[PDB]
DNA sequence: TTTCTGTCTCGTGCCTGGTAATCC
RNA sequence: UGCCUGGUGUCUUGGGUGU
DNA sequence: GGATTACACCCAAGACACCAGGCACGAGACAGAAA
């Protein structure tokens, strides 16, 4: 048999801290905690018990001229990218710019080549799920109102048809919750559509 | 507030059913409130009470007051309702208990008002 | 994690995976903190929603 | 009634044996906790159980035989009421007399009122 | 332990004369011996007897 | 081809979006990389994913054996006729499609079952095949003398524990380190300890479970340098005694295994951990033996 | 007297059972 | 980086307080 | 013979399985005995 095998850093690394190297390296967004904050660092342990810290230029965003303190405080964890790793000294260099939190999403290495990669399936789906996304749900608007009726453009033009010249209803307008739509009668089978704009609301079954 | 400054609250309770003691959290004003949950705040003005006196001989030995917070430690009464009670100031002890719920305030307010 | 079902005896289990609340920590898509037994819904696919039992990486 | 109240039910075959819930124990100081009345009673009921059932098997002088039954009839019948009148009741090595089942329902300060 | 505080204590266990004291405050300390667990395995001397 | 489960379930994250969209992929490939074809095979028993096999020139065999197959006749009977051989042909080739198909899946599913049955056995192995530490000054083979220390998870209130084992395989001592690892006092008596009581280990191993057991193996190499704890050797530059991390599979499973509970009925959990570590650098065969059972659950 | 030791008493330990009206 | 605790006998008896 | 005799509240103080006697494990001391 082979001699006694040692343990090298990528393999003391695994042990200890039950993450492989594959899954902790360059490029990798993790939920590490906020351990101590400081003016020109800021100090904090991921999941697996690993010591990081990030220098000043990146806990806050190079525009923003606030104060590490104001804005991250201890307890508060955040989203961090990986930068370097001392594997040895289990040490880890972090960021908080959102180019790396953010826009890494595609991080798998999967060849995407259209001879054995469908990538027009893939893209349909993708819109199909995002207009899926911009899918929502509306309802309807109740007012109390003695002049408020809840009826379409036509059946308040009906509804004035019976009622004398100068006669009013309220109905709700299509251009939003924020606007109404007044119809009252101009003459004999003619009616005038008013659009009224709300604003300061309480409510958007609020007047 | 807190539980130690009037107006204040001493728990916050969610959907779940679970408590959250405002003594013993560090982050009091790390907490935002869900529609739904339920604030354990402290008594306030009007609110419903129901006040009691032993024996209770007839029905009248039990009736619903609005609370008015104030300083000291006694109990106060207009010296009308000294009657329905059997009640005078030379050493008398009554009980006030609380409703806990929209209906039960609302029976209170309705009925032994 | 991989969404698959084993049998195992008790003794070839390691151990139990005690986390303090330092160390299982949940971060949702917007980056708010959720703790373990809230309420989250699913952003997409089935969008279906639970409390959460335990957090893992 | 046939299905609800069988005449021969009125006659003891089979004890029920309640939880701990009902016969919760206390502890008198940091260090030695104190068995219920009604567990030191079932205590002596089964003891006397164990009596007759030792006594059956091995040898049966009719005068033994009745004496140890009577004791066992007595100790059933004083774990669930034990104000008997025309014989002494049964009383714990304190002196005091036992608190039956029966004792815990009845006067103020009974289960109902 | 108790919920109070017990920095009011001196080294025999006693509150000393002239203290201050508040509502569940400590005054005598007192405690009991117990037979220990097996927390000898690993811990260092930091077990509750 | 995706199904609505498969089309619904397969995320950026699952092991399953490696061959969401795949296309074209040629067999002969498969074989040297098993795994991708295994996972599609579990994929499409779940009910998320279809595999098809399709071949770019089905319509040329198709062409070929109905130039075979057909007739030179000219006549409108002639074209009937070579109409219904025509549509019988597609008929035999629509029912003959699916079962070449399932024969040709069976097969590439044997082999690539093989070629990681074999690329198993290579790992277990690699994994199993480790002599025991060869001491200096000795011939291969030498069982050493062992020493572990370890303290498990480096918590306030975790003590350091120690065992030390002959080369016979059985257990001499134990002992408890109840000061803190980073007090003069535990040095000292780590260093009463090694020399005092005779005990001269050839090898002393250190394990844990988390990253503070790092800290312990530094301050005993930083211990072991300074004191100059050479082996003692049976009757001259005396070698220092060497300090390692060693792989813990076999310990943890035997700190919770009823086998160490009956050898050891009065010891720790960590004792057995200890005694675990030990034994595996004596001799790893034994130790994965002793996993009866439990050794087809190592990550292998 | 020096030295190996016996073996029977004895300290430490423990099991477990004996022992006031009234009213219907 | 050293890091925070809710858990309180029972049974008798006596003396009191407001009606 | 049996059953029941106002309501609520406060505080303090004294008692609550003890024991003894027969069975086991370990130890040790002072006296035996060869030299
Ligand atoms: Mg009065």
């Amino acid at each position: 048999r082979r001699d006694f095998h040692i343990l090298n850093e990528a393999e003391i690394f695994q042990l200890l801290t039950r993450e492989t190297v594959d899954s902790f390296r360059k490029g990798m967004v993790i939920p590490v905690y906020v351990r101590k904050v400081e003016s020109s660092y800021m100090s904090v342990s991921t999941q697996s018990l690993i010591a990081g810290n990030i220098q000043r230029q990146d806990i806050l965003e190079p525009n923003d001229r606030r104060d590490p303190r104001e804005v991250y405080s201890v307890g508060q964890t955040v989203r961090a990218c990986i930068l370097d790793v001392d594997y040895y000294n289990f040490k880890c260099q972090l960021s908080l710019l959102r180019q790396f939190t953010e826009n890494q999403v595609a991080g798998l290495n999967v060849n995407r080549n259209p001879k054995f990669w469908d990538i027009e399936s893939e893209n349909r789906d993708r819109q199909e799920e995002i207009d899926k996304q911009r899918e929502e749900s509306r309802e309807s608007r109740v007012i109390k109102h003695p002049f408020f009726h809840n009826m379409k453009s036509k059946e308040a033009e009906d509804y004035l048809a019976a009622r004398p010249v100068g006669d009013v209803v309220i109905r709700p307008s299509s251009k939003g919750s924020n606007h109404i739509t007044i119809s009252w009668k101009v003459a004999p089978q003619l009616y005038q559509h008013i659009d009224v704009l709300e604003e300061n609301k309480d409510d958007a079954n609020a007047i | 507030n807190g539980p130690n400054e009037h107006p204040g609250a001493k728990y916050v309770i969610r959907d779940n059913g679970d408590r959250i003691d405002l003594r013993y959290h560090k982050r009091a004003g790390d907490i935002v409130l869900q529609y739904g949950w339920k604030v354990e705040r402290h008594l306030m003005d009007d609110d419903p009470v129901l006040f009691n006196r032993q024996p209770s001989l007839h029905k009248m030995s039990m009736m619903a007051h609005r609370v008015k917070v104030m300083p000291y430690s006694t109990f106060r009464l207009n010296l009308s309702v000294t009657s329905p009670y059997n009640a005078d100031f030379d050493g008398d002890e009554m009980n006030l208990h609380v409703p806990q719920s929209e209906e039960t305030r609302a029976e209170l307010s309705q009925l032994c008002a | 994690s991989d969404g698959k079902l084993l049998s195992l005896p008790p003794v070839s289990i390691y151990s139990k995976l005690n986390l303090n609340p330092n160390q299982q920590i949940a971060i949702d898509s917007n980056g708010v903190e959720v703790k373990v037994g809230d309420t989250v819904r699913e952003f997409t696919g089935e969008r279906r929603q639970g409390t959460i039992l335990h957090v893992y990486r | 009634n046939e299905d609800y109240a069988r005449p021969e039910w009125m006659i003891i075959t089979v004890l029920p044996v309640p939880p701990p819930q009902v016969r919760p124990s206390i502890a008198m100081d940091e260090t030695t906790q104190g068995q219920d009345d009604l567990t030191h009673k079932l205590s002596d009921i089964l003891k006397a159980n164990i009596n007759v059932q030792k006594l059956e098997m091995d040898g049966s002088p009719q005068h033994i035989i009745n004496e140890v039954e009577q004791l066992l009839q007595f100790h059933v019948a004083t774990y669930m009421d034990n104000d008997i009148a025309g014989q002494p009741q049964a009383l714990q090595k304190s002196g005091r007399p036992v608190k039956a089942i029966r004792a815990r329902l009845k006067g103020k300060e009974g289960r109902l009122r | 332990l108790k919920h109070g505080t017990y920095e009011k204590l001196d080294e025999d266990g006693l509150i000393a004369p002239g203290v201050r004291v508040s509502g569940d405050d400590i005054i005598i300390g007192k405690t009991t011996p117990i037979p220990p667990d097996t927390e000898e395995l690993g811990q260092r001397t930091k077990y509750h007897t | 081809e995706l199904t609505e489960r498969g089309k619904l379930q397969i995320e950026p994250e699952s092991p399953y979006f490696d061959f969401k969209y795949a296309k074209n992929r040629p067999i002969s490939a498969l074989t040297a990389t098993p795994d991708l074809y295994l996972r599609m095979i579990q994929a499409e028993n779940d009910g998320l994913v279809n595999i098809k096999v399709e071949l770019p020139m089905l319509s040329t065999v198709v062409d070929h054996f109905y130039n075979i197959l057909k007739s030179d006749g000219t006549s409108e009977i002639s074209e009937k006729w070579n109409a219904l051989r025509n549509d019988a042909w597609k008929q035999s080739l629509d029912k003959l499609i699916p079962l070449v198909q399932l024969n040709v899946k069976e097969s590439i599913r044997r082999d690539c079952e093989r070629v990681l049955y074999f690329q198993v056995k290579n790992s277990f192995t690699k994994k199993i095949d480790q002599a025991p530490y060869q001491p200096p000054t000795y011939a291969k083979g030498t069982i050493p003398r062992v020493l572990t220390l370890s303290f498990g998870e480096g918590n306030r209130g975790d003590a350091v524990l120690g065992v030390f084992m002959d080369d016979s395989g059985d257990v001499k001592s134990q002992i408890k380190f109840d000061e803190d690892f980073q007090s003069r006092d535990f040095s000292d008596s780590l260093t009463r300890y090694i020399k005092s009581n005779n005990i001269n280990p050839d090898i002393i191993g250190i394990s844990g479970f988390n990253i503070h057991t790092k800290k312990l193996f530094d301050k005993v190499n930083e211990l072991v340098n300074e004191e100059r704890l050479t082996i003692e050797y049976d009757n001259s530059d005396k070698h220092l005694i060497r300090v390692i991390y060693v792989n813990d599979e076999t310990a943890r499973l035997y700190q919770h295994s009823s086998k160490s509970s009956a050898e050891y009925p009065n010891r720790p959990q960590l004792a057995k951990y200890c005694i675990g570590l030990a034994k595996y650098i004596q001799s790893p065969l034994l130790e994965y033996l002793a996993l009866d059972e439990s050794m087809y659950s190592l990550h292998i």
